[PDB]
RNA sequence: CGGUGAUUGGCGCAGCCUGGUAGCGCACUUCGUUCGGGACGAAGGGGUCGGAGGUUCGAAUCCUCUAUCACCGACCA
RNA sequence: UGCCUGGCGGCCGUAGCGCGGUGGUCCCACCUGACCCCAUGCCGAACUCAGAAGUGAAACGCCGUAGCGCCGAUGGUAGUGUGGGGUCUCCCCAUGCGAGAGUAGGGAACUGCCAGGCAA
RNA sequence: UCCUCCUAAAGAGUAACGGAGGAGCACGAAGGUUGGCUAAUCCUGGUCGGACAUCAGGAGGUUAGUGCAAUGGCAUAAGCCAGCUUGACUGCGAGCGUGACGGCGCGAGCAGGUGCGAAAGCAGGUCAUAGUGAUCCGGUGGUUCUGAAUGGAAGGGCCAUC
RNA sequence: CGACUUACCAACCCGAUGCAAACUGCGAAUACCGGAGAAUGUUAUCACGGGAGACACACGGCGGGUGCUAACGUCCGUC
RNA sequence: CCGCCG
RNA sequence: UAGUCCGGAUUGGAGUCUGCAACUCGACUCCAUGAAGUCGGAAUCGCUAGUAAUCGUGGAUCAGAAUGCCACGGUGAAUAC
């Protein structure tokens, strides 16, 4: 948690004069980072979900939760309660050490990088990026993979506007094309 | 919501409990000051109330709001219950998990002599 | 021509058997009903068919309680 | 956190070409050798060579030679 | 129809039996319930028979 | 699913999938029993077709081969199961144990196969059920058993 | 022929036509065609009294029809005995109590609106009258 | 028990009278003024099936058969018999040479040939619309003179004989149909 | 009038029964053969189930209303 | 006794939302830490535990506001019990009961038992 | 024959070849208990990924769900999930409900023996209401209750059942 | 690879408007069950026992189904 | 063996 | 032993040459790109000797612009019952 000790008095201080809060509990703090890997093609192989969940066990630090299908749709041929993804809700201590590991040495490994979008906010302060490979994370051996598919990182904060959570990310410098 | 999710969690064993006319022991945990009181079977008047917000309890404890400060409540509720002739009660979790401080308040009540 | 209807069932004889203040000996069925249209209250039990049976040789009395106003059936004790 | 179900989370020591030795916790294993990090990456010098690309009259007047 | 009827025979000394049903062609493992035996006045294990 | 690592606690050696279909194509004699699940009911019924029932090692809804509760299945079927199998003629030869056990219990181990063979037949039996029965050792013993007692 | 779209049930009971009306005041328009008699109007009769009323007011102006049928009328065929089921639906009526403003009109003068509802009311089986939008 | 009356059944309703199962192909139900009702039923024998014509009255008619026609997978042959497997439930099934009749050629292996099972046992086997097979005994068909369709016969791997054109020799795996028995094309 | 079963590729017919695919023979398309057409050999394409309304996660299939094409009836006086 | 507050009710929208303001010594809420008690079909987020640096932001309580929900007359209308009547698929008279909708209007709940705080 | 709604006229009941639909089961968990949890559908943001899979947030409020038709019911949830489990237990049963009768339904409590829960307590199947057939004859198991001179047995009876 | 002009169809909401046996955020009259009390009525009430007959109904009013808001039609309710 | 006609 | 250091199409850029002129519409180079393609269905053609096959060179037409045509040598078969 390098960039939590950084957060406690150089980003909290930074956002109290940008949006002139009267109370330190008004400052946007980040709550959780949820890593969905929407595998989709676990209809063919169940062990195709097992390699994909094994890649979240490396990109994150902990074992993923496989996600059942809420409804059942015949446009994709999935039944009710048939496993169709895997999520990692990392929060607390390991989400700071991931967010350190995300923006510093995993964003530069993205092939043909220009910047992250300044419009990938859902009107509440919650960012969502989506990567197209596993191999932007060094925890992949580059040889044990057999599928291109990446994941999407969602950063749920306690912000309120799209600007108020943009400015929280922008103090971690979070490149923003 | 944190609060009203627990009220409906508790209501199943409140309405069932007043259907038996039971003089009930109502515990109320908070991150400081676990509370406890004993309520008559009408539901409308109480008989015994002892808790660590009282100044005759908190002076003898270093922190009010841990397990041994919860065992100081359940002994004092049972010491005041037997004066009124209240032997038989029914414990009410009030939506709290019967695990930590609210177990010790029922432990120290069953140790001191509050029969249930 | 022909018809496709003409089918019904033995009327189940539901409803309230014992009304308001009308002494009922314990175990006396009061309301025979589909679901819990009328809910069980003081001294009155509810069966496996939502038949609220009396439990104490007394009166009856319907009410409305809580924040849902569900006719409720209690038993005054005389 | 649970026992025995999670992968090992031993702290590593990263290193990129710029001398940026930076200790992080990960699950890689032994060590880690990097190309670029958030420091020394072509995001601030990269758009410097993106603005001045287009233009054709200055292309032509080098074939004018005067 | 499909769900045939079996006969749980008591594993006590007597021959009291409960009778019930079981769909055999979906869950063909035998029933090992623990029911009350009114000859022994105990609560011994019953086992499926025909 | 989980049963690719669950019956690994049930003692079986090569737990898996079509890795054992490469071994059918090589013709390996290291196993005697093929047990599957309704997950794995699409493999040997489609890939190892002849070579699973020529030597006979399949499973369906007749033998107890393929439930989905394979954890507590193989906690005993690794130990003592001896597969009562057809022959073209009258014969159904089963196997007695090592000679140096408690031999009086073996006279129940031969007897507690009777109540399972007489438990359910083909509802089309002929004159007798059990005509001739002789419990040989391997090559030398002869003991005429009775079908009645 | 004004007819409902995808009704709940095909055949309904006969029912009585008792009571007073609800379309009493002229709401949408300036001049109305109010019923005095108790009858019922079929969908052919609404639509025939509309063609005889749109025509007189040559199409400019605006006309509101305050009644819709939404009631099916069954009919036993000829040479068929009683029983053996309800008849099949042939046409759709609207039930008219006394006081029901049937049609309305706006955008024409007071005399052309007068002299068009009379040509429309000759197509109706009920006795109607002429009413004007009243304040309050 | 499933008893049927002859004014009821439409087509395909499998019935069981005089010791044999019958499929109904079609039935025309007539009844005329001042007569009773009869149904001139065009049945089909199921075990030895050629055809049969019965003209039932309005009463009575026959019990039904346990007659399931589900998809089975041909996978095995031994001596006489031919074993099959369901791809839905994986239950065993054993067919005989009287049940295979006049179709022992057309299966090769892993074929989804349907069977009709009667009363818990199969008597018929229907091989698919096409199977691909291999020619093992065919002359190396030379043109020679031939001006006018040459058509040489080919003995196949399964002991069938088919008429093939003059460009398939041996190991030229060719697919045929089973309903007639003609060459259609060559698989490559 | 009703009573009963079908309307699936340009044509005619299977599939439905028991829900997860739309095939078959002709033709038509290209090539080859031929002095050319016909025959013949090779490659290939084209329907999405008469229409409507549901049931179901999902309908050519199961359901109801229909459509106009077949068949069978239209008794006793 | 008077304010604030917390548990348990009485009642059940005149009591519910919206909008504007407001409170931290008490209490309460977030908050702090979690190796453990216990805990996550992954995650102390929740549950649980150990504590008290910070803030009243959220939430909660209180206050103000009718912008909606809700309450709501009197009069009339509809209906109808009984008895007569008519130009009798509908209505009328005598008598008794008499809505629903809408209108004026009210209205930002009230209240009991205990405990804590603070002023008397 | 059975179940649901309407006709049915606000107690119950109520007919027609009146208007609409369903049943001839399923389940050893889909039953019991304890502990928790809250839907449908749109909206934005997001790798493959679209009208629609999974993730996140919001609006929304039970328009969802309920093994299966319809009605009544359901937040204390009867709906969803997890652990332990066999009360889907034997002998009775005050008291009513409903049928012309055969019958059918509800049932606190009592004794014995269990389960779950710290406990108060709940549990003699399932949200309720369809999922079904009387006798006679006969089959199997149990119980010395009778047992044609007596002793057995056979056959009857009772009990469980087919 | 993209759109420009755009005589027209029109969901969710908002305002107004009707309809329903199988619609209800509302809701009578009567009828019904039960309790108290007075007058009145040859116990008119109930239970048991002997004997029956009857189980083809008709019209009229009201509330309806059905039919044509046809029938001295038909089918229930109640007098 | 097959081989139609302009 | 791979669509690979195979194959070179297609295409972006930068040029040279000829000619009044290189957009329609040239050849050539350079850098980048790196496609189909894994020996070809029915059918079909050429060749019996310095031949087939394979490898390069030259000329004519012509400012420039050939894989064609016309000529020249290198290596050099198999088979004919």
């Amino acid at each position: 948690a390098k960039l939590h000790d950084y957060y406690k008095d150089e980003v909290v201080k930074k956002l109290m004069t940008e949006f002139n809060y009267n109370s330190v509990m008004q400052v946007p703090r980040v709550e959780k980072i949820t890593l969905n890997m929407g595998v989709g093609e676990a209809i063919a192989d169940k062990k195709l979900l097992d390699n994909a969940a094994a890649d979240l066990a490396a990109i994150s630090g902990q074992k993923p939760l496989i996600t059942k299908a809420r409804k059942s749709v015949a446009g994709f041929k999935i039944r009710q309660g048939y496993p169709i993804g895997c999520k990692v809700t990392l929060r607390g201590e390991r989400m700071w050490e991931f967010f350190e590991r995300l923006i510093t040495i995993a964003v530069p490994r993205i092939r043909d990088f220009r910047g992250l979008s300044a419009k990938s906010f859902d009107g509440r302060g919650n960012y969502s990026m989506g990567v197209r490979e596993q191999i932007i994370f060094p925890e992949i051996d580059y040889d044990k993979v057999d599928r291109v598919r990446g994941l999407d990182i969602t950063i749920t904060t306690t912000a309120k506007s799209d600007e108020e959570g943009r400015a929280l990310l922008a103090a971690f410098d979070f490149p923003f094309r | 919501d944190k609060k009203s999710a627990r009220i409906r969690r508790a209501t199943r064993a409140r309405r069932k409990l007043q259907e038996l006319g039971a003089t009930r022991l109502v515990v109320h945990r908070t991150p400081r000051h676990i509370y406890a009181q004993v309520i008559a079977p009408n539901g409308s008047e109480v008989l015994v109330a002892a808790s660590t917000v009282e100044k005759a309890i908190a002076e003898q404890l270093k922190y009010t709001g841990n397990k041994d400060a919860a065992a100081a409540v359940g002994k004092a509720v049972a010491e005041r219950a037997l004066e009124k002739g209240i032997k038989d009660v029914s414990f009410d979790r009030s939506g709290f998990q019967y695990h930590g401080r609210v177990q010790a308040l029922a432990d120290a009540a069953r140790e001191a002599g509050l029969q249930f | 021509g022909s018809t496709r209807n003409g089918r019904d069932s033995e009327a189940k004889r539901l409803g309230v058997k014992r009304f308001g203040g009308e002494s009922v000996l314990a175990g006396s069925i009061i309301v025979r009903q589909r679901g819990t249209k009328f809910h069980a209250g003081a001294n009155v039990g509810c069966g496996r068919d939502h038949t609220l049976f009396a439990k104490a040789d007394g009166k009856v009395k319907f009410e409305v309680k809580g924040p849902k106003n569900r006719k409720f059936i209690s038993i005054e004790a005389e | 956190m649970k026992k025995d179900i999670h992968p090992k989370y031993e702290e590593i020591t990263a290193s990129c070409s710029c001398g940026n030795v930076m200790k992080i916790r990960s699950t890689v294993g032994h060590d880690l050798n990097l190309d670029v990090c958030s420091k020394c990456h072509p995001f601030f010098t990269g758009k410097q060579r993106d603005v001045a690309t287009g233009g054709r009259v200055d292309r032509f007047n080098k074939r004018f030679n005067i | 129809g499909i769900r045939e009827k079996i006969k749980l025979v008591s594993s006590a000394g007597t021959g009291h039996f409960y009778t019930t049903t079981k769909n055999k062609r979906t869950k063909p493992e035998k029933l090992e319930l623990k029911k009350f035996d009114p000859v022994v006045r105990q609560h011994v294990i019953y086992k499926e028979a025909k | 699913g989980a049963n690719a690592e669950a019956a690994k606690a049930a003692g079986a050696e090569l737990v898996g999938m079509e890795d054992l279909a490469d071994q059918i194509k090589k013709g390996e004699m290291n196993f005697d029993v093929v047990i599957a699940s309704p997950d794995a009911m699409r493999v040997v019924g489609q890939l190892g077709q002849v070579l699973g029932p020529r030597g006979l090692m399949p499973n369906p809804k007749v033998g107890t081969v393929t439930p989905n509760v394979a954890e507590a299945v193989k906690n005993a079927k690794a130990g003592q199961v001896r597969y009562r199998n057809d022959k073209n003629g009258i014969i159904h030869t089963t196997i007695g144990k090592v000679d140096f056990d408690a031999d009086k219990l073996k006279e129940n181990l031969e007897a507690l196969l009777v109540a399972l063979k007489k438990a359910k037949p083909t509802q089309a039996k002929g004159v007798y059920i059990k005509k001739v029965s002789i419990s040989t050792t391997m090559g030398a013993g002869v003991a005429v058993d009775q079908a009645g007692l | 022929m004004l007819q409902p779209k995808r009704t709940k049930f095909r055949k309904m009971h006969k029912g009585r036509n008792r009571g007073l009306a609800q379309g009493t005041d002229v709401s949408f328009g300036s001049f109305g065609l109010k019923a005095v008699g108790r009858g019922r109007l079929t969908a052919r009769q609404i639509e025939a009294a509309r063609r005889a009323m749109t025509r007189a007011v040559k199409r400019q102006g605006k006309i509101w029809i305050r009644v819709f049928p939404d009631k099916p009328i069954t009919e036993k065929p000829l040479a068929v005995r009683m029983g053996k089921g309800k008849g099949n639906v042939e046409y759709w009526v609207a039930l008219i109590q006394p006081g029901k403003v049937l049609y309305e009109m706006d955008g024409v003068p007071e005399e052309l609106a007068r002299e068009a509802f009379k040509l429309a009311a000759a197509k109706l089986p009920i006795k109607t009258t002429f009413v004007t939008k009243t304040v309050m | 028990m499933a008893t049927y009356y002859s004014n009821d059944f439409r087509a395909g309703l499998k019935i069981m009278l005089d010791g044999e199962p019958y499929a109904v192909e079609a039935s025309e139900f007539v009844k005329p003024g001042k007569g009773q009702a009869f149904a001139r039923v065009k049945l089909r024998r199921l075990l030895t099936g050629t055809r049969v014509e019965k003209t039932f009255k309005s009463t009575d008619s026959a019990e039904g058969a346990d007659v399931v026609d589900m998809n089975l997978t041909y996978l095995y042959n031994d001596g006489e018999f031919w074993h099959f497997m369901n791809n839905e439930t994986f239950e065993q099934l054993s067919a005989d040479a009287k049940a295979i009749g006049d179709n022992a050629k057309w299966l090769l292996d892993q074929a989804e040939c349907i069977v009709t099972l009667w009363n818990g046992q199969p008597i018929s086997v229907t091989p698919p619309n096409f199977v691909e097979l291999e020619i093992v005994d065919t002359d190396p068909g030379l043109k020679g003179d031939t001006a006018g369709t040459g058509g040489k016969p080919a003995t196949l791997s399964t002991g069938a004989v088919v008429k093939v054109p003059l460009f398939v020799q041996i190991g030229e795996v060719i697919k045929v149909d089973t309903r007639s028995g003609e060459y259609v094309s060559r698989v490559k």
